[PDB]
């Protein structure tokens, strides 16, 4: 079938270039047209442009003579150049077919001058249930992951979107366990930061 | 189905070609009369073995499949076959998305030799 | 650039049944209108394109109707799954445009949040930092508010909020709020409390400590 992705970096420096790649399987490249699309905060979508085999583009007005859409029809990938990035391109940026049939999964880019600090991570403690937690604190750039117990407490957590306080960011995870199991069993988050390849488990204990 | 100017010019609005990506209603009505006289069977071989099909003479090159096309592409994910209907539905979609390349409506060799530059609104007159 | 206007912003529906989405153009874009959905941490899916074609794998009772300036998006017999962002989008001129979007949730009957109020860690306060954190969570219908005291006073200044999205299992919102000072400033106090308020009770549900 036909299957998209794009690759490329998270974090971009204001005024430099933002290049996305969007590698394509199948046979299907060079007779199809294709299409890069974003989504700001408060689901906002923009059709930035799209290339025909033709070599022709479209180009979204609004983007001012700073995008670039290009084939490498040898290796069926297609690219996404914008120059002079500034806040306001940060977005999830995707690549889909023209009809829409085929889409990527979406890649989130921040521009930001803010430098990578890893994440500070704490435990939360104090009828049947308790809820207990992890406070992640003090990162940048999103996202971070959070799983409990490396993914075996799937059900009766929330884990909730960080917030951006003076360039550095703060989330939290609750997860409700039964009350006979917790401090029996152990209770353990998992917070991971790729940006910074930090890696931390923190037990919640008493 | 031979379609009237008129029938056609109508069938055309109705399907989204007035004002699709700038080409006003008559441009395609235009195309029509001199690609294919308005008739949805009109088919025509060309030399390297594709063929032309429909009331807009999409190629078999690269749009449709006809089965029997060597080296050929499909780009319309359609069987040339449906562009032979009376409903033109499959022809319009299928010419939207030629149309939506740079080349715009130069994909249709009568178009430029016969319509483009000239008066296109006499086309649709009195519909 | 054709504008595309989604009425109205929200609704919110009990399953089995129906709602009609509306498109309007600021100009003519024939039948050349397309309808996507989009949930939370996923792409758009293609469900009708040119005003009224169907779209192969997409359940028969989403059905799409209209010409011209104004277009419909009907889904039949609701289901849970549905809850997302419907977003139509033009093809007739270029720049192509997409509408604002029409965010579709899941109604419930209400529930009152589970509440659990956190002291700071000892490993934080080593650090020099001191936060206190509280949960409410699996609440419903969404509108909720928090207020922190330290010994009685309320305080403004110092709290991070933060709100899930709606639940896929049971249609529940959950909230965090984090108040976050000095660990020189929360050794002056004794007791912090996060009070929650909503529209389930008058009477907040409290939850306090003392050091
Ligand atoms: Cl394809
Ligand atoms: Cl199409
Ligand atoms: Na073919």
């Amino acid at each position: 079938d036909v299957q998209l992705q794009e690759s490329g970096p998270s974090l971009v420096k204001p005024s430099q270039t933002l290049s996305l790649t969007c590698s394509v399987t199948g046979d299907s490249f060079t007779s199809d047209y294709w299409s890069w699309i974003r989504k700001f905060p408060g689901n906002r979508l923009e059709y930035m442009g799209y290339v025909s085999y033709s070599g022709s583009t479209y180009y979204n007005p609004s983007l001012k003579s700073r995008i670039s859409i290009t084939r490498d029809t040898s290796k069926n990938q297609y690219y996404l150049d914008l120059n002079s990035v500034t806040t306001e391109d940060t977005a999830t940026y995707y690549c889909a077919n023209w009809d829409g049939d085929y889409w990527g999964q979406g890649t989130l880019v921040t521009v930001s001058a803010a430098k990578t600090t890893p994440p500070s991570v704490y435990p939360l403690a104090p009828n049947s249930m308790v809820t207990l937690g992890c406070l992640v604190k003090g990162y940048f750039p999103e996202p971070v992951t959070v799983t409990w117990n490396s993914g075996s407490l799937s059900s009766g957590v929330h884990t909730f979107p960080a917030v951006l306080q003076s360039d550095l960011y703060t989330l939290s995870s609750s997860v409700t366990v039964p009350s006979s199991t917790w401090p029996s069993e152990t209770v353990t988050c998992n917070v991971a930061h790729p940006a910074s390849s930090t890696k931390v488990d923190k037990k919640i204990v008493p | 189905k031979v379609y009237s100017r008129c029938e056609l010019a109508a069938a055309m609005k109705r399907l989204g070609l007035d004002n699709y990506r700038g080409y006003s209603l008559g441009n395609w009505v235009c195309a029509a009369n001199y690609e294919s006289s308005f008739n949805t069977q009109a088919t025509n071989r060309n030399t390297d073995g594709s063929t032309d099909y429909g009331i807009l003479q999409i190629n078999s090159r690269w749009w449709c499949d006809d089965g029997k096309t060597p080296g050929s592409k499909n780009a319309c994910g359609i069987p040339c076959s449906v562009l032979l209907r009376s409903d033109i539905t499959e022809a319009v979609r299928c010419a939207k998305r030629i149309v939506s390349d740079g080349n715009g409506m130069n994909a249709w060799v009568a178009w430029r030799n016969r319509c483009r530059g000239t008066d296109v609104s006499k086309w649709i007159r009195g519909c | 650039d054709i504008v595309l206007t989604q009425s109205p912003a929200t609704l919110s529906v009990t399953p089995g049944n129906s709602v009609s989405l509306s498109c309007r153009a600021s100009q003519s874009i024939g039948n050349n209108l397309h309808w996507y959905q989009q949930k939370s941490h996923e792409s758009p899916r293609l469900l009708i394109k040119y005003a009224s074609q169907s779209i192969s794998g997409i359940p028969s009772r989403f059905s799409g109707s209209g010409s011209g300036t104004d277009f419909t998006l009907s889904i039949n017999s609701v289901e849970t799954e549905d809850f997302g962002m419907y977003f139509c989008q033009q093809s007739n001129s270029w720049p192509y445009t997409f509408g604002g979007g029409t965010k579709l949730e899941i109604k419930r009957a209400d529930a009152a949040p589970t509440v659990s109020i956190f002291p700071p860690s000892s490993e934080q306060l080593t650090s020099g930092g001191a936060s206190v954190v509280c949960f409410l969570n699996n609440f419903y219908p969404k509108d909720i508010n928090v207020k922190w005291k330290i010994d009685g006073s309320e305080r403004q200044n110092g709290v991070l909020n933060s709100w899930t999205d709606q639940d896929s299992k049971d249609s529940t919102y959950s909230m965090s709020s984090t108040l976050t000072l000095t660990k020189d400033e929360y050794e002056r106090h004794n007791s912090y409390t996060c009070e929650a308020t909503h529209k389930t009770s008058t009477s907040p549900i409290v939850k306090s400590f003392n050091r």
